This record gives structure tokens, C-alpha cells and sequence, in this order.
């Protein structure tokens, strides 16, 4: 309910702190570093800029890309995908360190990952974005929202919805401390289709929602009702993913020579 | 089955 110091409170805070540390350990680029790069606050880095086909080549030569001949849209698609199978592995490692999670029935852990992965992906993508573009290649390129919209018929409508969300999301001015708990909340969602044993899911979750409420009270005097704007964000996301999956249907049946990565096909499998 | 996600959870 209320505004007295909870006798659970230090746990909550110990929990917040536990997750904040695993978060930085599983997520090599945080929001702090990412805002730094887009602030020209740190100098070491300055990302190369990709604003047109001309600078595409230029940068595709000054950045060591771990995919990469085939056509541009595809090359870019290929790389969103690789970063994507990478974020799966990083999300799995982090999940595994939320207290309670590894003693869940493994059948169910698989379900909770399958449905949360893309939701998380989308919120981590917001950290890397302004209304102009996305940091790519572990902060080594800046790719332009407009250049992305410039690609051919299927392909240049795949990032827009994620930019659409990022602008709305970033307006909550959340930080890595808020995000590490959000993410464990998302993952731990008892509404998932196919969960065999949900009670212990719901339990861990209440606790994370407590942790989150508390965190947002301490960290954010500025907004009276952020906790709820965030609860609302969790819903928008499932609708954004549905759109993502549906689109990806088109592409699958518009491009021979495709092959989606086997990990990604798995998640995509029987998904809503 | 989801073989890969399974294998990831070790
Ligand atoms: O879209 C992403 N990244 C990339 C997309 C395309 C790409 O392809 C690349 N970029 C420009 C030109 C040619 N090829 C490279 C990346 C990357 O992270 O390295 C991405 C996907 C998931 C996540 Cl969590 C983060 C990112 Cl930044």
C-alpha cells in the first residue's frame, strides 16, 4: 500500500542490488554507456555514421562485423538476427540468476524464455536508440532511422515499430537500476501460454513487482505514477511482438534463400 | 520439443 519503511525493504533492496549486478555482468552495453556514446561524453569511441548506401560501404569497412556478395537489406537483416541470437544467450544467463528461477520446472523455464526473449530484446533496443537511430556493433556504428526506412518493400518496415516504441519508452527516463528489475519482471510472467505450474511463478513475480515499486519510489521523485506507466508498457510490448511475428511471416514467404537461424525459428515456433 | 533453448539452460 503505503509510505512507511517496510521491514521487507532491505531484502527488496538486496534483491534490486543482486539483479543490478547480474544485469551488468550479462549485458556488455548498458544504457549508461549507450547514452554516453550518443552524448559525445566519452572520446575513445565515436561511432561511424550510416546515413546512405555510400556510407554503408564506408562503415562496413571500418567496423568489424561478425556476420559478413548478397544484397544490403539482407546483409542488415542478417546482422539484426546475429545480434539477436546473441541477446538470447545473454538473456538466458541473466534469467538463470534471478533467485528462484532455476528451481522452476524446466519445462516452464523454457516457456518463460520463449515468450520473454523478444519482449526483452525490444526494451534493450530502446537503450540503444534516439529518434534518429540505433547504435549497432557494440556501440561502433550509428545507423539511421531514415536510412533503414529506405530499404526495399518488406525490409524497411521492420525497425520502425521498435523506434516507435523506443521514443515512447525512453520518455520515462529509466535507468539500468530500473531496467534490471523490469526485465526480471517481464521474464517472470504467469500469463504465459503453456505453463504447467504457475503458482511458484506468480510468487517470485510479486516479489519483483515489490522490488520494482520500491526502486521507482527511491529513484524517481519526479513522476508520481511511473510504476503504472511501466505496468502499462508491459502490455504494449506483447502487442508489438505480435506485429513482429506477423510481419516475419511475409518475409519468410517473400524471400527464397532465407533460412532464419535455427534458434530463432524455435522461438518463433508456436508463438503469440 | 525446443531442443536449443533446452540446451542453453546449462
Ligand atoms: O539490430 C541490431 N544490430 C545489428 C543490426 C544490423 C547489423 O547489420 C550491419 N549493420 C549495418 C550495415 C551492415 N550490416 C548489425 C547489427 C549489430 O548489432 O552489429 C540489434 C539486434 C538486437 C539487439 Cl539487442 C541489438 C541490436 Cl543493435
Amino acid at each position: 500500500i503505503e509510505g512507511r519503511l517496510n521491514p521487507e525493504s532491505a531484502d527488496l533492496r538486496a534483491l534490486a542490488k543482486h539483479l543490478y549486478d547480474s544485469y551488468i555482468k550479462s549485458f556488455p552495453l548498458t544504457k549508461a554507456k549507450a547514452r554516453a556514446i550518443l552524448t559525445g561524453k566519452t572520446t575513445d569511441k565515436s561511432p561511424f555514421v550510416i546515413y546512405d548506401m555510400n556510407s554503408l560501404m564506408m562503415g562496413e569497412d571500418k567496423i568489424k562485423f561478425k556476420h559478413i556478395s548478397k544484397e544490403v537489406a539482407i546483409r542488415i537483416f542478417q546482422g539484426c538476427q546475429f545480434r539477436s541470437v546473441e541477446a538470447v544467450q545473454e538473456i538466458t544467463e541473466y534469467a538463470k540468476s534471478i533467485p528462484g528461477f532455476v528451481n522452476l520446472d524446466l519445462n516452464d523455464q523454457v516457456t518463460l524464455l520463449k515468450y520473454g526473449v523478444h519482449e526483452i530484446i525490444y526494451t534493450m533496443l530502446a537503450s540503444l536508440m534516439n529518434k534518429d537511430g540505433v547504435l549497432i556493433s557494440e556501440g561502433q556504428g550509428f545507423m539511421t532511422r531514415e536510412f533503414l526506412k529506405s530499404l526495399r518493400k518488406p525490409f524497411g518496415d521492420f525497425m520502425e515499430p521498435k523506434f516507435e516504441f523506443a521514443v515512447k519508452f525512453n520518455a520515462l527516463e529509466l535507468d539500468d537500476s530500473d531496467l534490471a528489475i523490469f526485465i526480471a519482471v517481464i521474464i517472470l510472467s504467469g500469463d504465459r501460454p503453456g505453463l504447467l505450474n504457475v503458482k511458484p511463478i506468480e510468487d517470485i513475480q510479486d516479489n519483483l513487482l515489490q522490488a520494482l515499486e520500491l526502486q521507482l519510489k527511491l529513484n524517481h521523485p519526479e513522476s508520481s505514477q511511473l510504476f503504472a506507466k511501466l505496468l502499462q508498457k508491459m502490455t504494449d510490448l506483447r502487442q508489438i511482438v505480435t506485429e513482429h511475428v506477423q510481419l516475419l511471416q511475409v518475409i519468410k514467404k517473400t524471400e527464397t534463400d532465407m533460412s532464419l537461424h535455427p534458434l530463432l525459428q524455435e522461438i518463433y515456433k508456436d508463438l503469440y | 520439443k525446443h531442443k536449443i533453448l533446452h540446451r542453453l539452460l546449462q
